[PDB]
């Protein structure tokens, strides 16, 4: 019924970027994580703040549109300008390609940080199903779904039941 | 019970170029290459001189069409395609260096040189430049050799620059358009003009041949210029065809000059300009004008580059 | 005898880049992972397609081999060309170094993605021994090898097998 | 039972440079910097002119070496070291700018000036240029006076550019080898050549005098050029010492030029050329010639750069 | 009392970069992992050796400070130099930012490699607690933990005691 | 019981930048941008000529400030702000290109021409610069008239350049202070100078100046430069006002000339030189001088960029 980031995304998660889905006794539900989305957003915002900034070097005109400059100096200026344009076109294409690769890998990394943190938090009380979800073998209510959502979950008081359900 | 971790998605996202794959769909992305512009010049908070019917160099020699801009003060100088630097036909040597100096000049602060002449007609009226009747450049004196055919004495004149800033000194050489006209206007004989200073030296000879008639006249004025260091002196020596300066041009400070074909909109703020308008954007790149002047984004060949502002799109 | 990527590469894989080795009571040997190889090859070929992209900028001569240009403009052209050459040598070495680091890290990451896929598929039925091997406690000589190579493996039937035997 | 993952490896492999450590062994890697070439210029699908003995600038003035190339039309221009654009010693002023104009010009379409002369013989000739017997440059008239020591009259000529394209107007000034030669050639007097147009004005003064002998003669021609806007008129004024154009040179379109020492191959399609041949290879970089022109890979200094096409070669045990 | 890299670093680990901290009935102490720090520092030194490479291109004077060059060629030279300066300033910021991100990510990946190596070596005899430590269920002395640091800990021990302690 | 993994941290870390966040604290970091120079020009293992009041261009003509450097060898050429390339006032045409080739020249060699023609005063001198009494550049003769108010003869002279290397030929044209000075130094006439070669062919005409007074005199020498291909012949032809060379000059090897205002040291070695000193550093970048000469770190605008050499500094 529900699947995680391994096979598909979750259309409908309007508030935030990262979150949890639940299949509880009360049925299906969705909630935002809020911390991981804000971390990813802060990092992307930082990247944009570094790249989306204007320079401080003012450039003057060295040619003239109305009256053409001398052919030898005009051709040297045009060659230098075209080589600079090639350098900045290369730098812009490379910058956008690595920043898109870093943004995508960053977001998948943040999804993974949330996933490993939840795995470490659940310890032996949950087992991976291979689709980005954790199958929990101790019957746990909404108060305990919320305990999983934030960093308040305590391994104690579920270990014996989850192990007996797994063994 | 089961919990699933994951991320949001949209039904229709946007595509970005990554290192290994050309079309990765992402939830969100923004442009890094600016393509939008405003057809008007954004010049708010800056002193702007709209040099209509007048070029940058016309503010030095003073053709009638530039009379209001002789002592202009500006932070932004806008040169127009329909304008001209020269009214009586002619041109400058090293036009580009002088225009580059004027664009950064901060405006022009002129002071009279104090040259007094006697036995010389200083009218120099020409039908190609008019204010009323026939009137030559306001700021240049065309030293005719008195009555027709009279000899022109070999005069020596000098100007000392006493200010902290260097002086821009401009003069011309008159090419009469014929030897009959040079003999009539400046008298008979060969003419020579020399210019000296500590770090500049030159000589010029008139060329009274024959030229294509432009704006009613076949002669041409070749304009020359000198940058004079503080506390130095420029000395001119001439047998005629000197077209003497009346005032030296000093630099007011710093500015930036632009070329533009569109009207000025003084309620818009920006600091980088191009021929067809202004580019107001904080994006790192542009695809508008490869020779734009000012603090504009860096020009790239690509029409559009999308930098992802969100993760990858997994449609379900 | 059954080497792993953690310690050593394999010289027996001629049908691909990534694969599996098997040891059981019926036989021993290798097989290639078609999907992992094709994915890694598609990403590297796309990388090359970016790098090998032809430039559309036409450059003209601004120098002269047969006669010499004026020494001042000549030296300005030589300096500009050498500075541009230093820029392109820097970009070439940075690009090759970053593409080689990204290519090695990418292929090892893809090996990790497949490795995690296998671990996730097996769940409690196998243990990582740190050499790149999975020690499997569910005896299978034939069908399980293809099933594990594919995604069509139903770990639950043998699950009982991978707890009794390892406890 | 057991399963294990692994990866392909080879006994040898190659080495690459990575971001953190140099000399990483990989199974395979390719070069991004080209070093192999064809020692010949491959030009197919383009009109190619091979200016063997004549320099590109002579395609305006017309030395005998390129009588067949006076009105050449080409997409690719080959310039060779053994050629010269001078048959009577001399040179163009700002010759590099004019060479740059001609390389991109697409060829030369010449339209007659329409000039008529009277009282001046136009059959000037030199022993340096030897088209047959003694002949001068084809596209220019060497004006004399009449007989030896005869005065040269002052005259004015003009040409209007009636086409949509700008005209390339080229003329020369003759600097005699001595004042005695100028006494024989152009008589005696002060010489002044004046040239003007709406956006151009210059004048030239001949300077006779002894010079080192080149190709058997000391006299020299300095060649000058003008770019004439449509509907504009060039006015010329002479007192002598003028090498007059007979036809204006119009540009045909767009082309590129090559300075090279190798033969032209009509079979391969190529974009990047250098003095030793052509570089036909879709690699990011080249380390062959820093002045290569056309749609060419970027020049780098490294002898080679190996970009891995696979992962690190962890050896087998 | 003791927390690892997930929550905090160590101030007392003067010798080395990577290391272990130990609590037992015999006392407490800290010891560095020589191989991990030596590998990480060798990689960083190689990175520095690449960055500190000196160019072999000797640049000459084009401008002249005592006597100013011609305004048009001087302004073309100044524009070219300012554009090259912008290119090298961009490349310098991009290189420093990328290398700082790769140094931080390298240190964390290597720390994770050591963490996984310990988990792989311990198998079921230890469980991560989510704060950078592995809880050892059976009791042991300093020598077997030194063997863990020594990469010589043999898991083929009396597993039943650890299993009984977990269950 | 508990096995812990962790990493070394420091309580007072260093801030570095990353692609994603600024001000990230790391345990250790170093600089990649050098800001510290050594005030002295430390030159060892390279032959250095420490010019004083003589610039590099003047080493062709031989002014009294550097008579000891009329011929020299060097790997390093140092020009000074307080120096001069002239003693008698003058200026070179295309002086920057000539200085540029001299900085690379490796030193200077010599040959000689002659100018032994009768009727000519070959040892002219001025009051501007002296060795004891009035003197002149060791490398030039002036060619004044043998007696006052005597017509200068027209003459030709040529140099065959019988050497493998191209010859550096420098000659002057004298622009008299006034026409009366020209009559005093040379007899009446229309002065003309031509220089022929297979690729130079340049004409020059003296133009009496009436210029300002520099170093006590109003006249001036305009120095002209020709670089002569091997085995080519330079032919000079003149009617006077020709500051003829005494010696023809040649390149010696390879050098890296610099401009500076500071003293020369010699107890260490380095390759990067600039106006204020040297840069001895292996860092990839420097922020001292955009005009730095030699095999040195690349100029950047940033004062400092810190490269992390350690782990992220997470405390406790
Ligand atoms: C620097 O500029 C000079 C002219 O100002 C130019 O001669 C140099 O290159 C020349 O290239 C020729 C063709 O490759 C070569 O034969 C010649 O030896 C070489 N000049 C020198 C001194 O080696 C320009 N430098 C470069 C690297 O092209
Ligand atoms: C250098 O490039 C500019 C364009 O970036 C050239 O200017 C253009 O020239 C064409 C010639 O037909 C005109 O149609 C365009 O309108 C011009 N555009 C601008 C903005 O000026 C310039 O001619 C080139 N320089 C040389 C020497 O060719
Ligand atoms: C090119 O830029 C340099 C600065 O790097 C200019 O040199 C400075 O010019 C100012 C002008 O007042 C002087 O005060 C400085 O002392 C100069 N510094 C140096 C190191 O020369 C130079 O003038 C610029 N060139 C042009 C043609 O604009
Ligand atoms: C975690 O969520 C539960 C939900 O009710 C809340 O009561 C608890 O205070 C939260 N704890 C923290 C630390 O946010
Ligand atoms: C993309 O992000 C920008 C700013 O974060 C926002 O204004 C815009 O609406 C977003 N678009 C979509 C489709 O999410
Ligand atoms: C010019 O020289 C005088 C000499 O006393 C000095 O006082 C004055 O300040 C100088 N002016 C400039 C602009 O250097
Ligand atoms: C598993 O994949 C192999 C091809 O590698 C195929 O022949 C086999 O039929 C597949 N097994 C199943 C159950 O689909
Ligand atoms: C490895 O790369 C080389 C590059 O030339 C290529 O020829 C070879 O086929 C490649 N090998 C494989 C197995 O892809
Ligand atoms: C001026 O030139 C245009 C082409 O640029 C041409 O159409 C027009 O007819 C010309 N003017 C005259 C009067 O022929
Ligand atoms: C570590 O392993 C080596 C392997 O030879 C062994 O000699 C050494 O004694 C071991 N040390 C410890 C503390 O186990
Ligand atoms: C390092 O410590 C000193 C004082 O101990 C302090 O002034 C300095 O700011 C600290 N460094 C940083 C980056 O805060
Ligand atoms: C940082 O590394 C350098 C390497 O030379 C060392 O000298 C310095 O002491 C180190 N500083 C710290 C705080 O680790």
């Amino acid at each position: 019924a529900i699947a995680g980031f391994i096979e598909n995304g979750w259309e409908g998660l309007i508030d935030g970027w990262y979150g949890f889905r639940h299949q509880n006794a009360q049925g299906e539900g969705t909630a935002a994580d809020y911390k991981s989305t804000q971390s990813a957003i802060d990092q992307i915002t930082g990247k944009l703040n570094r790249l989306i900034e204007k320079t401080n070097q003012q450039f003057e005109l060295i040619d003239n549109e109305f009256t053409e400059v001398e052919k030898q100096i005009g051709n040297v200026i045009n060659w230098t300008r075209d080589s600079i344009t090639e350098v900045w076109s290369y730098n812009a294409e490379l910058l956008v390609a690595m920043e898109n690769q870093h943004t995508i890998d960053l977001a998948d990394s943040e999804m993974d940080k949330l996933y490993e943190r939840v795995k470490r938090q659940l310890r032996e009380n949950a087992e991976e199903d291979g689709t980005g979800c954790f199958e929990i073998f101790h019957k746990c209510d909404d108060d305990c779904m919320a305990s999983i959502r934030n960093n308040t979950y305590d391994h104690s008081k579920y270990r014996e039941e989850a192990m007996q359900n797994r063994i | 019970d089961k919990i699933c971790l994951g991320h949001h998605a949209v039904s229709n996202g946007t595509k970005v170029n990554t290192l290994t794959e050309r079309g990765v769909e992402v939830v969100n992305a923004t442009e890094t290459v600016e393509r939008t512009n405003i057809p008007r010049i954004c010049s708010k908070g800056k002193r702007t001189v709209d040099l209509g019917q007048c070029g940058l160099l016309g503010t030095i020699t003073g053709p009638p069409q530039c009379d209001q801009f002789l002592e202009f003060s500006a932070d932004l100088i806008i040169e127009r395609r329909e304008g001209s630097d020269v009214c009586f036909p002619g041109k400058f040597v090293n036009e580009e260096a002088l225009r580059q100096i004027l664009r950064e000049s901060g405006g022009i602060d002129k002071e009279a040189m104090g040259f007094t002449y006697s036995g010389i007609r200083t009218n120099g009226a020409t039908s190609s430049c008019r204010r009323s009747g026939s009137s030559f450049y306001a700021e240049m004196k065309w030293l005719l050799s008195n009555t027709d055919n009279a000899a022109f004495p070999q005069m020596t004149k000098s100007y000392k620059n006493t200010r902290k800033n260097p002086a821009l000194i401009v003069w011309g050489i008159h090419h009469s358009g014929s030897t009959a006209e040079q003999t009539k206007l400046y008298g008979s004989g060969n003419k020579l003009v020399t210019v000296g200073s500590s770090n500049y030296q030159q000589s010029f000879v008139p060329s009274p041949g024959a030229r294509t008639q432009v704006n009613g006249q076949s002669g041409r004025i070749d304009f020359h210029w000198l940058m004079l260091n503080p506390n130095d002196t420029v000395t001119f020596s001439f047998n005629g065809a000197f077209i003497a300066p009346d005032r030296a041009s000093f630099l007011r400070g710093k500015s930036m000059g632009i070329q533009s074909g569109v009207q000025v909109d003084a309620d818009c703020e920006g600091d980088c300009y191009y021929s067809g308008g202004t580019i107001i954007s904080n994006l790192p790149f542009q695809n508008i004008d490869s020779r734009a002047v000012g603090k504009c984004p860096r020009y790239v060949k690509q029409r559009s580059l999308l930098l992802a502002t969100g993760m990858k799109n997994v449609p379900e």
